[PDB]
Order: structure tokens, then sequence, then C-alpha cells
């Protein structure tokens, strides 16, 4: 429930989450392809500016290492669709969460680019709350019986809710366990043209940030002002692969 | 390219409505909250209401409940003020302000402002009489020129020279109300060489009456 | 009901200094000020909004400051553009409230006044009226005083006065004075004198004519 | 207990003019307070209720406002059938208290009273007992005062007075005093006098008469 | 506007004493008061912030004390190189604030000035000025007065003092008196005399000379 009215200035707060878990990896002799949506191109329908909703376009792109995964908002170009560089957390608001085209990989002619792909995505729904700021395209009138005496301003009704990867098992894991390439899905059984292999991983299974803290001075009692607190993040691998001659 | 056109000055007798109205605030979608500002030339601004279209919420002040009544149309359009029993104190200048999109506070948005005058008699309009310079004890250098504007009602009156031509060393002075009608004076300065070498003509607009047009000879 | 108490209803000061005008509020309103500017003849135009944010427009020479109960706005360094009305605004709770009038004037440095007068225009005096205009332009500070002489004799009754604000370009003032008189009683006299006495010189500045000769 | 306190226990008013009712709490209340409307012998009938909201049936021209502690009812233009009285109620915690009353009434015009005596009638005289009434008839405002004089002298103990309340056609006030006295007291006094004095004249309308002459 | 209010301006002590340097806010504030060390024509240094915690450095015999609104710094136990001036400052809120100085000083009591006067140079008599100098060198405690006669008549106006602070050796105190008069007005005068009262002796120490004898 909450709250009565207290639209200001800034309302923005210091808020922590942890993201939707998210396991896959493919394999193709080309590299993969992502979708996510951006600002489109301008556009649909005439003529005028300013501050209006930016329109949508699904755009595909190749998937480059670095790249940010779904998180539990979508995939979507966070800087160019949310100017206020403030709606999702710091790691994902000035960069593109990606999202893999099954569908667009599947349906191709020789499929190179998905020799195979294993995935497994879960979250649920954390947390509510709602936007600051003017709402762009509010509730119609006959949806909404206005009050009130006092209320009368309809409240913020943009809502999101904070993703929660749940719960992290080995009974889940997709890695540290080797894969036979049986049968291919596409034409491309495993052919690795060009003598190059492009294996996509993403694994949100071993996410953990490490907290490390560094002493400036050491005053006689404790003191914040004497330590600095630093975040550091790991990723450790091991591609292995078994490889069969082939003649044409 | 955000401006907002209201309805006009009107002279109304005590006991009778009227009925103001704003443009371009008040769109489908779109959203605005339309505030309502009242100017008495001795209270300063005071407050009246505050609307929002596309909802039609209605919040007024206790001093004004009964007096004035607001009404928004989603089409087109918006807003409507209108005052009832009109009496003295109701004589002024009421703007129709909207903070961008929506809230209170803000008004970098204002109407062009609607003078509203309650009072019996009836709209006089202005004697334009010439202020011309005096035989030949002055010539150069530059002379100053004038209209003076006697016995009108009500204010205000608009008071050009050259046709908007020359805006500088101009003075337009405050009206003095004096046996229930106002006067006006202005004065505009120009070189010796200018006039009357050229033709120099004053208009005074009276929006509540008529406009005049008076060339200034020897 | 907050009430918004400004400190002066008149501000000097001169081009190039910085001004403070200061806003007092009857009850906690956090930041929720406003600050406004009104040239005469026109309507006001948003100057600070949230009490220390410049709305689009605005030039960083204005600053406002303040939460709670005491907000000031300031200009630092000034042109002849700002002289106008500057009102605060509260809306922290209904019904919306703004502060008293609060006009800024410039110091700068004290001209004399120029003086015109102008005899009844042929055609008034077709209409059984004449009024002798005596115009008084340019002239810092506000203090001045007319005079009206009729064959030397000062004349009290049918002055009309009207002084002008400070003029938004060179910080000047300008005055009309009015003496209005019927027909029959301007024919039955001749001299008519305007004096205008102010304090940049110690001899009043004499301006005449004569009914006959004009 | 919240004390219910409204400000005039009557008010005066014209056809199309503008009417407010205040009504003080002792108390913060919130917006739980009720008006009503009640017509002599008649039952009240609900008007607004939550401070602000209008009961199915009452027409626009009724708005009620306030918060906390200071609530008011408005009347924007009016018609006859609004003539009546006015009660506000306040139902924050028991128990449940209501104002006192505030009668709402036309202005009309102002007339001068008729003052009519009569003297015991012979058939009331039989029964041992004198009663001499006075009828002031068709006076406004209401203030008025009644003396009786026996003999010059002012009688007190003995009298009786009734106050009618605004006609419904012509909008005046009636007033009936009655002095009863003994038969055998009657007897010994010969002068009868019942003076009226109202703010329409400075000086009392007077009607008397005498024992032995009539 | 939280102000910071120390006690006393200026401390007495001796090396290997106590010193305790109080400091009174006007809000509460907690514990976000610091403390600093100002020596002559250098910039200050912090010693304690967070009111009691010493900042890297310093030594253990400066100690920090109290929260909310009462504040000290305590010196247990003194060396020569802790005579500075100390300051506390608030920053729980905008804007932050410092307190007055506070001036530590040796109580090394006490001496009788030594009192020198010098009458005007030749060379200066040369420009036509003439200027009296008069020294008061190594005096304690600070209150002194000095007393300017021309032929015995004290001499008001055109006196310039100059006291010097607490010599850094002896804990001495010193004084410079210049009494300067045009030449004209010097050679008009023979008798001028510089007299020093302090609380040593009980009579005032009397440096004179006469223009024409010198």
């Amino acid at each position: 429930s909450g709250s009565g009215g207290n639209p200001g200035q800034d309302n923005r707060v210091n808020v922590g989450m942890d993201y939707k878990q998210t396991q896959l990896c493919m394999v193709g002799c080309a590299p993969p392809l992502g979708e996510h949506w951006g600002k489109g191109k301008q556009c649909t329908n005439t003529p005028v500016q300013a501050g209006d909703c930016p329109p949508l376009e699904l755009i595909t792109s190749v998937i480059q290492d670095g790249d940010m995964v779904d998180t539990g908002f979508g995939a979507m170009n966070f800087a160019d669709l949310q100017t206020n560089k403030s709606d999702v957390p710091i790691d994902i608001c000035g960069t593109t969460c990606k999202y893999p085209d099954y569908l667009q990989m599947a349906a191709d002619p020789y499929g190179d680019r998905l020799f195979f792909f294993l995935r497994k995505e879960q979250m649920f729904a954390r947390h509510f709350f709602n936007r600051a700021g003017e709402v762009g395209e509010p509730v119609p009138d006959t949806l909404i019986i206005k009050g009130s005496g006092n209320r009368t301003s309809v409240g913020s009704s943009i809502y999101v809710n904070t993703p929660s990867g749940s719960l992290v098992s080995s009974e889940a894991q997709l890695f540290n366990k080797p894969y036979w390439l049986q049968k291919a899905q596409g034409h491309n059984n495993g052919i690795c043209w060009g003598n190059q292999l492009f294996v996509t991983v993403v694994d949100t299974t071993r996410s953990t940030n490490m907290t490390l803290c560094a002493s400036v001075t050491t005053s006689s009692t404790y003191t914040n002002s004497d330590y600095k607190e630093y975040m550091r993040h790991v990723e450790e691998y091991d591609l292995q692969f078994i490889f069969q001659l082939c003649s044409i | 390219e955000v401006q907002l056109q209201q309805s006009g000055a009107e002279v109304v007798r005590s006991g009778a409505s009227v009925k103001l109205s704003c443009t371009a605030s008040g769109f489908n979608i779109k959203d605005y909250a339309i505030h309502w500002v009242k100017q008495r030339p001795e209270k300063g601004l005071e407050w009246i209401g505050a609307i929002d279209p596309e909802y039609g919420d209605t919040e007024y002040v206790p001093k004004f409940q009964g007096k004035a009544t607001m009404t928004a149309d989603t089409s087109s359009n918006t807003a409507y003020l209108q005052l009832s029993s009109l009496t003295s104190e109701d004589t002024a200048v009421y703007y129709c302000n909207a903070g961008h999109d929506y809230d209170r506070g803000r008004f970098p948005y204002w109407g062009q402002g609607t003078l509203v005058t309650v009072s019996a008699a009836k709209t006089t309009p202005p004697s334009v009489y010439p202020l011309a310079p005096g035989s030949a004890a002055q010539t150069n250098s530059m002379v100053t020129l004038g209209c003076l504007v006697k016995g009108y009602f009500p204010e205000p009156v608009t008071v050009t020279w050259n046709s908007g031509s020359l805006s500088s060393g101009v003075h337009t002075f405050p009206a003095v109300l004096q046996s229930d009608l106002y006067t006006l004076s202005s004065s505009v300065t120009v070189p010796s060489s200018t006039w009357p070498s050229e033709t120099v003509t004053c208009n005074v607009a009276h929006p509540a009456s008529s406009t005049k047009v008076d060339k200034k000879i020897v | 009901d907050i009430v918004m108490t400004q400190s002066q209803k008149f501000m000097s000061t001169s081009v190039g200094d910085r001004v403070s005008i200061t806003c007092k509020a009857s009850q906690n309103v956090g930041t929720a000020v406003a600050w406004y500017q009104q040239k005469p003849g026109q309507s006001p135009k948003l100057m600070i909004y949230f009490a220390s944010n410049r709305y689009t427009g605005v030039p960083d020479r204005f600053t406002g400051s303040g939460s709670g109960t005491d907000f000031t706005l300031t200009i630092s360094n000034m042109q002849s553009e700002d002289l106008a009305d500057y009102f605060c605004q509260q809306y922290s709770s209904y019904p919306l409230t703004f502060g008293a009038g609060t006009k800024l004037e410039l110091k700068r440095a004290d001209a004399a006044p120029t003086v015109s007068i102008f005899p009844p225009s042929s055609e008034q005096l077709t209409s059984g009226g004449a009024s002798v205009v005596c115009f008084l332009n340019n002239f810092y500070p506000k203090d001045i005083n007319v005079k009206w002489k009729i064959d030397g004799s000062e004349r009290q009754n049918g002055v009309l006065n009207s002084a002008t604000d400070q003029d938004s370009k060179d910080s000047t003032y300008s005055m009309s004075s009015t003496l209005t008189l019927t027909k029959d009683e301007y024919e039955r006299h001749n001299s008519y004198t305007c004096e205008a006495t102010h304090k940049t010189s110690t001899s009043p500045i004499v301006k005449s004519f004569n009914r006959n000769e004009c």
C-alpha cells in the first residue's frame, strides 16, 4: 500500500537487487544473433515532438563478447529508451541488454549459427513499485472514477517489478559436463567453415561479487573514513573441444 | 509555439455573469494541470483553482467557491472560467496558466490576460487631442510631440505612433481617473529634421470602443 | 492558509550590483517555492521553481535558495532588463498563495529633466475645453515638483499628474502634467508657464508661452 | 464532547445573492461534517455530508467546504425555497453533536409597526379578570421594545409577549403583548398606555386609553 | 545557521599544565564537530574530527570530548609547540560554521615595561612632518595605557598604536605609539611627554624631552 502524496523534485532511492537466473550455451561456425528493442527509426505516423514516447524497433544484431544478457526488464537499449539514466541499475542503464534470436537463427537456410543450444531461464517478481515523474499516457477517464476531496491527483500508474533469480543449484547446472553433437538442428552438422568456431556462454549461477576493503589509516577507534570499499568479480572458464577431420 | 489565447476584455454591469475562455491547454491524452490566477491592483496575485483536462478534476479556493465556476471541454479547447454575481471586487485581470504537463507551482506558460471591469455606466470612446509645439520658439535640436487621450472608459488604450515604426524615444504615461473617466498621455521625441519634414501620426486603439488616427500638424 | 511575506515592497540597487529578495513562509513548505518575474503590461514569466531550479530560459544570473520557511532570490550582476516585479509562490498545500509585490529600481546616475509645454490644440478649443500639457522626460531621481503659473499666479485647481515608473532601458523617470480649463477661462488669460524644480539644478526649468503670441 | 459553534443565529440576504454559513469545531474532525436543512413544521433534510459531498437530491446551488475545524456552507445564488434553518453535524467520535440554529431571512424593506391597543372586554370583566392587549403588526427589523404604562408608571409584572416569525408573504414580523391584571386592580387605575419603540422612528408610537372615558 | 560560540578569546597557562577549551553549539549536532590548530603565518591543521577521534598524527596529548551541544578540547600536559589558535567546526548541516579564535598563551609573569621616547629625526623634519615614537617593550600583562602630553596637555588626535602579540621566547608583550604632527605644529611646542601606566607600578613611567634642549 502507500503512499499519500509526496511527488517532488527528486524521489530517487538507493536500491539494490538480484537479477534473473540465466544459463545458456551455443556453438556454430558463425557468431550468434541477438534481438533487442531500441529507439526505432522515426517515424511511424507523423509528425511532431517533443518528450513523447520514442518509436520501438526490434533490432537484430551480432552478440559480441561483453554484451549484457537480459535481466528482469527485457532486452532493450536502456541508453536510448530511458533518458534519465536512473530507471534500471547502473550496470545496464548505459548499455543494451540483448536476447538470443532463437527463431531467426533456427530458420536460416544453412544454419551456420546454431549447431546446437541449451538454455535455462528462471525468475519471479520480488517487489513492486511505481516510477516518479509525469505519466506520459494517463489512465482513461472511463477506467477510473475520479475523487476525492483530497487525492484528486491520479497516482503514478507506471508499474515495474524487481526480478529475482531464485535458487541456484548444482542439479540445474548446464556446464562441467560434455555435450556430443550427434545431430544438428540445421543443415550444417557441426562443420567449422573457415577453421573457426564461435562458442557463446551465459552463466549467472557464479555471479558472486566479492567485496574488498583496504585501509587508508587505522584510527584508535573504528571510523568509516579509514577504509575504502571495492567491488570485484571473477570468471573462470576451461573450454575443451574434440574435433573430427573431414574431407570434401 | 506554446502560447495561450483568452477571450478578451469585457465591461459588465453589476449582477451579471461573465465567461472567460482559454485555448491550446487541455488535449486528449495530454494531460496538463490548468490554473487560474486573479490579479487585483491591491491584493497582488490570488490563485483561483486547478483543473485537469483528460479528467475534469476540480479544486477551488474557499474564498472563490460559489463565485467562480470552472469547466473543461476535452475536445479542442479549454479552459472556461465563469463568475456569477459580479461586484466591484471582481474588477481584475485573470490569467489562464498551465505548468507543463502537470503540477501546481509551475506556471511557465501564462495566458495573455483578460481584463474584466464590473461597474455601471457604459463604454465611452476616447477623445484624442494633438499636442504640437508653439510657434517658432523651439527649432533644433530634436522635438517632442504628444497625443492626449481624455474622457474614456474603461482601461486600457493602445497608443502607437508611426504604425509600429519608431519605438525609441516614446513615453506612455499611466492613466489617471477623474470624474469616473480615464485620461492618458503619450509623448515621442524625434529629430527636428524629421518633423514636420515627414508626417507623424499617433494611433489610439480602444478595444471596448473605437480606434482613432490623428496626424500632427504645425 | 500559508502566508507569503516578502520583506520590502520596493528595492534599490544599481547596474552590475547584487540583489537579494527574501520570502518568509508562515509554515514549513520544504522546497515547494517558485519565483516569478512580471514586467508592466505583461504576463508573469516563471523564473525559479522548486526553490533553486532555473526554468528553461532563465540565465545563470538568477539563483534561488532557501528551504522550510526562509527563501531568497539572488541576482548576481544586473542588467536593465531585470527591472520588474518579483513574486514568490507556495505550493506545499492548498490554497496556493503568493507574496506581496517587490519593485526593483536602479540607482543609475542622476539626469536633469527635459521639459516641453504644449498649448491646447485648435481642435480641442473648438469643443469648449482647453488642456495645457507639460512633459518632464528622462529625469532622476523621482523627487520633482511642477508649478503651474497663469499670468504669473500659481494655479492649484485643475491639475492632473501622471508619473511613469522607471524606464527599463535607461533607468530614467517621466511625468506628465495636464492643466484642464474651460475655453472661456483659457481665453481670459495670456501667460501660461510650466516650471520644473529638480535637485539637478538650483534654479527651476521654465517653459512658457503667451496666448496672444501663439 | 466536540462542541459545534455556528457564528450567527440569524442571517439576512436577498434572492440571487451569495450566502456563507460557518461552523467551527472544538476539535479536529477531519472531514466528518454534515449539513442539514430544516423548514418550519417539517423534518430536517440532509444536504451535504463528508464536508463537501452533495446528497442525491441537492442541487449544485449548494456547496460545502472546510476541513479540520473550520467548515462552511455556501449558497451561490438563492431562491425563496432556501429560507429555512441550517445545521452542521460532527460524526468523528461519539457522542454526535449539532450546531446552533441559523435562520436565513429575506430583508425586503423597512416598515414602521402598526400599534393597536384593546382594553379588556366587558365579558372578561365578569370573570374577575382584565387583560389589555397590544398588537404590533407588520414591522421590520425584528428588534422592537414594548413598554406598558399604568397611570404613567411603567408596569413590569403581568406582561406576556408572543413574537411571530417572518411572514411568508411580505417578510414582516408581528408581536402581541398582553397585560393581565385582576379586575380589582384594573379598576383602581385610569390611564393605560402601550408604547412601541422601533428603529424606523426616533419617537415611540403611543396608543392609550382611559378607563373612565372608555 | 548553527552558531559556534567559544567561551574565551584568550587563555593563559604554563608548560606542563592542563587546558580545556569549550565550544557551545546553537543546535544539536551529535558528534559532527572537528577541532583545528592554526599557528601564525601558517595554514590550519586538523587535530580532532568526529568530536573525539584523533587524525593520523597526532599526539595523544590532545583529547576531544562532548556530544550534542557542548564540546571540549583538552591538552593534558603542554609543550611550547602548542601555543596557537584553536577552532571548532560544525558539519551536521549546511552551511558549515566555525567558532571564534582562541589563543593559548604562556603566563610567565610579570615584568614592568621599558619606555623609550624618540623625537622626530632631523631627516623627517625636512619633509614637513614630525613623528614622535614611544616604545613599550617587554611588559606583562597586556593591559597598559599610554598618555601623550604636549606642554603638559593631553593630546588625543594624531596617535597611532600598534600592540605586539606575546613573544615566543619570553612571553612578554610590546607596544609602539607614534604621535604624528606637522613640522609647523611640532615647532610650536617645547615639552613632549610619553607616560605609561601599568599594573606593575602605582605611578606612571614618564619619559620626556624638550624641543629646545634637544
